[PDB]
Parts: C-alpha cells; structure tokens; sequence
C-alpha cells in the first residue's frame, strides 16, 4: 500500500541481502550481518539466486540499451529489443 | 498570471519548509499538491557530448526534487520572468524562456548555483491545479560564490583555485544526474514488475514474455 | 548465459560490499570477500553506496507497479 518509507525501504534491502548472501554462498556473512544489525524477525527465502540478484541482473542488461554505451560493453540482445521495440 | 503565477509561488513557498528530516513521505506530499497523478516531467540539457533528455513519471517525481537538495541544496525556488500563459478548454498552459532555478548550498562553501533554462508547465483548469507537464530546457547556469569566503582562502593559492571550479556540470549536481540516469532504465521495468506481482515468473521470464508481447501491439 | 551477467554478477558483488561497509556491519563485509575470496583492488565510495541509492528507485517503482 501505498509509499514506502525510508525504514520499510531499508528493511527490505536488508532482508533481501540476506537472501542474496545466502544464494551466493556467504552464510557466515549472512548471519554476521543478520546481528551486525539487529535482525529479530522470522526469514522466509525463495529460490535462488533470490529477489535482488535476479532483478539486478536484468537491471545491468537492460544498462546497455541502446541509448548511452549501447554495443560497447557485453550485453543481452533480448534487452536491446525490450528498449528499441 | 493571477491563476498559474501563485501556483508556481505556492511551490516555492512549501520548499521553505523543507529539513534534512524530510523524507519520501514528506516528498510525496509536497508532489500530490502540486502534481497529478499522471503527471511527467522532463529535464534536458548539452553537458559535454551532447545534448541529453531525461522523462520522469509521477512516482519518480518527489526524488527527482528530493534529488537537488541531497546534492547539497538546503533550498530551492524558481524564478519566472514575462512567463506567458494561455487557457485552454481543459488545461493552462504557462511558457516561460526566462525560467531560472535557483539552490542554495549549505555548510560549508554557501554557494549559490543559479540554472537558466526555458520552463514550460500544462496545469490542469480545476479546483487543485496541479501541474500535468513540467518541462525545462536548460541553457546555461551560474555558480556564485560568497566574497566573504573568497577574502578567507585568499592567500591559499593552491587550495583556492580549487574554487574557480564546479559543482555542477550543467546547474544540476551528480547527485541528480545519477538518479535521473537510474530512472531512464528503471521506470520501463515497472510493467515487468507488474508482471512480477501477477503471474509468478522469473524476472527474466517477465522480460522475455513483455518483449515477446510488443511486437504485436505494433500490427 | 547472457554475456552481461559475468560482470552484473561482479559489480553486484561491490556494491553490496560498499552497502555493508557503509550500514556498519564491517566485520560482514571483510567476511564477504574473504568468502568471495576477492583480491581485486577496494576503492570506497561515497556513504550511502551505489546499491543503496539504486535500491531506494527500485522499490519505489515496485511497490508503485500495479498488479
């Protein structure tokens, strides 16, 4: 609902960092940031890589677009095609 | 301009009432007073390669303001010279080639960054009229610097021409140049997102089944 | 196996090093690379970091999404 807030905004970049770190296979870190930062509620975690690596990864494909570097750095062609048409 | 004219001094008159507290709570506020929900706005300036044209929809609007002052502005007001107006059957529209947005840097350096540039805004003709497009073409800009803190760094050569350099490239600091970048890729994901929340798929799948999609539209 | 995934992968990985470094969890962050095993150079950035600000329009826009 609504807009989230500077601390809901926070809260779930934290949660899905976990998850992230959990994935990518950092599981001492993982826990080390949990009570680094004072984490009291129950996790639940989807598959991996998770929400934040899947969604960032399209985010850097879609980065080259055909606007700015375009082909000058690695790129999908299925996002050059969600820019273009 | 005794309709529109106060509406952009309202504008002005709420940011002075911004903090370092304000938030995106505040933010959005401030932009569902004087922003429809479907409204759009447009930057454009030359920079150092070329000429560069961002567009915003109305979600991405309050960290666009949020933006200016995250960059070192604690405030902000436009000033409008001979803006021309002319009402319409739904709309108003007020075209202004003499536009300039002005910020004021905080401590230290309290320097004052002026941004020339055309501003064109459509208000809708109701009760709350709130802006529907917001457009401002950017020419040049200023950066003044206050003659007290030049008598201060006077003999510190090397240092001080450190500040016959720049804040801003183009008036607008990295700040918003970067969160302006960010919105030119992020907001056409917003559909995928949709897409996300609906049907469970992967990211991925959600972009290869939009893109998938857009061709048809185009028959 | 898309081509930009080698190097979306690597630049996540800084990003939520610098994001850890700079939220105060530093002994997560040198745990991080040493379990990602990187020796790389580390150049800081500016608090808050870039996946900070990147996360900050990203959520807007997702909970702004409609169904």
């Amino acid at each position: 609902s609504a807009v989230p807030s500077d601390s809901q905004a926070r809260e779930k970049l934290a949660l899905y960092v976990y998850e992230y770190l959990l994935h990518v296979g950092a599981q001492k870190s993982a826990q080390t940031f949990l009570s680094e930062i004072r984490w009291e509620k129950n996790i639940t975690l989807g598959e991996p890589p998770g929400f934040l690596h899947s969604w960032w990864c399209v985010f850097w494909d879609l980065y080259c677009a055909a606007p700015e570097r375009r082909e000058t750095c690695e790129h999908s062609s299925e996002a050059k095609a969600f820019h273009d048409y | 301009g005794n309709q529109t004219d106060y509406r952009i001094f309202e504008l002005n008159k709420r940011l002075q009432n911004w903090t370092e507290e304000c938030d995106n709570l505040w933010w959005d506020a401030f932009t569902t007073e004087f922003f429809e929900d479907d409204a759009m706005l447009t930057i454009t300036f030359c920079l150092e390669d070329g000429p560069k044209r961002y567009t915003i929809g109305r979600t991405l609007i309050p960290r666009y303001f949020r933006s200016i002052f995250e960059g070192g502005a604690t405030e902000l007001y436009y000033v409008l010279k001979h803006p021309k107006e002319a009402f319409h059957s739904n709309f108003v529209s007020l075209d202004c080639d003499q536009g300039s947005m002005v910020t004021q840097h905080g401590k230290p350096m309290f320097t004052q960054v002026c941004v020339e540039g055309r501003l064109y805004l459509e208000f809708m003709f109701d009760d709350m009229m709130r802006i529907k497009t917001w457009h401002f073409s950017i020419r040049q800009h200023r950066e003044l610097i206050p003659r007290s803190i030049l008598a201060m760094h006077a003999q510190d050569p090397q240092m001080l021409d450190q500040l016959s350099k720049n804040i801003t490239r183009c008036g607008l600091s990295n700040s918003t140049l970067n969160y302006l970048r960010l919105c030119v890729i992020l907001e056409p994901m917003q559909e995928l997102m949709s897409r996300h929340k609906t049907y469970s798929l992967s990211p991925r799948d959600c972009l290869k089944t939009c893109l998938f999609q857009k061709w048809q539209r185009m028959v």
